[PDB]
């Protein structure tokens, strides 16, 4: 049989999916590990590798990219789990090798493609402590050219007064997202700070991994794809929208969940965004 | 309760791998290349150490 993972109810999908919006014709790019494309409840539309040494963007050698592309758009069958956006447009965008790292140039490369490949939404469920006016360039060229860019906002949990915040989820350009659990309490690693932007289910998301296998993760990695989803649903719902009026309903019509420093605005409801 | 290790910056990475163990028994241990981007998942037991092209630890390891 097929299971629901707990985010995909949490954040309202299946409302959508029952008013027969599932993220049809949405091209969203999972920049990562890559996607095991032959996984029975996967559908990856295309791709492309920026690992010099690892051309096949088909092959997930890390897990991780296999993971989170589940979390966005795992099929509608009677197998496995179901991603938030069944019916998206999936593609492999990897940046990454099998150790789970990219240098910045093999992220800035896959953000290129995606946006000369006209991708609507971008997932970035990566980061690294530090900035580049390269980085920050190519997420900004991203969101002028219409893209929705949404990445995780890191695992450093608090530091006193300090924003935790990852790159690039520190970027304004981008919708930086924190971790909650089932009972939308905020998850001890998630990282905290002025630049985060909304939660999503971080904890124990139960999804697909690589050789025809499930298991669950933990990490604002499994958050990120819940709202690159979302957007992917509102889209399908609302083909007309612009980034800009995406991510204002997204943030617009969270539940909220406490101070901002701990939770952005809150958790997303993408029923209620898609109004 | 011991999550960092900011006494190891600028240690080998044979010699960064003893202290860890050390305070952290169960912990598996990953080198990657300093300045890289990496996978926001968090694992409970894992110790990442970026390091330089001399093979000392670049920045502060931290488990997750
Ligand atoms: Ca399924
Ligand atoms: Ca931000």
């Amino acid at each position: 049989a097929q299971s629901v993972p707990y985010g995909v109810s949490q954040i309202k999908a299946p409302a959508l999916h029952s008013q027969g919006y599932t993220g049809s014709n949405v091209k969203v790019a999972v920049i990562d590990s890559g996607i095991d494309s032959s996984h029975p409840d996967l559908k990856v539309a295309g791709g492309a590798s920026m690992v010099p040494s690892e051309t096949n963007p088909f092959q997930d050698n890390n897990s991780h990219g296999t993971h989170v592309a589940g979390t966005v758009a795992a099929l509608n069958n009677s197998i496995g789990v179901l991603g938030v956006a069944p019916s998206a447009s999936l593609y492999a965008v990897k940046v990454l090798g099998a150790d789970g790292s990219g240098q910045y140039s093999w992220i800035i490369n896959g953000i290129e493609w995606a946006i000369a490949n006209n991708m609507d939404v971008i997932n970035m469920s990566l980061g690294g402590p530090s900035g580049s006016a390269a980085l920050k360039a190519a997420v900004d060229k991203a969101v002028a050219s219409g893209v929705v860019v949404v990445a995780a906002a890191g695992n450093e949990g608090t530091s006193g007064s300090s924003s935790t915040v990852g790159y690039p989820g520190k970027y304004p350009s981008v919708i930086a997202v924190g971790a909650v659990d089932s009972s939308n309490q905020r998850a001890s690693f998630s990282s905290v700070g002025p630049e985060l932007d909304v939660m999503a289910p971080g904890v124990s998301i139960q999804s697909t991994l690589p050789g025809n296998k499930y298991g669950a993760y933990n990490g604002t990695s499994m958050a990120s794809p819940h709202v690159a989803g979302a957007a992917a649903l509102i889209l399908s719902k609302h083909p007309n929208w612009t980034n800009t009026q995406v991510r204002s309903s997204l943030q617009n019509t969270t539940t909220k969940l406490g101070d901002s420093f701990y939770y952005g605005k809150g958790l997303i409801n993408v029923q209620a965004a898609a109004q | 309760l011991k999550t960092e290790w900011p006494e190891l910056v600028g240690k080998s990475v044979e010699e960064a791998k003893k202290v860890i163990l050390q305070d952290k028994p169960e912990a598996q241990i990953i080198v990657l290349p300093v300045g890289t981007i990496v996978t926001m998942e968090y694992r409970i037991d894992r110790v990442r150490l970026f390091v330089d092209k001399l093979d000392n630890i670049a920045e502060v390891p931290r488990v997750g």
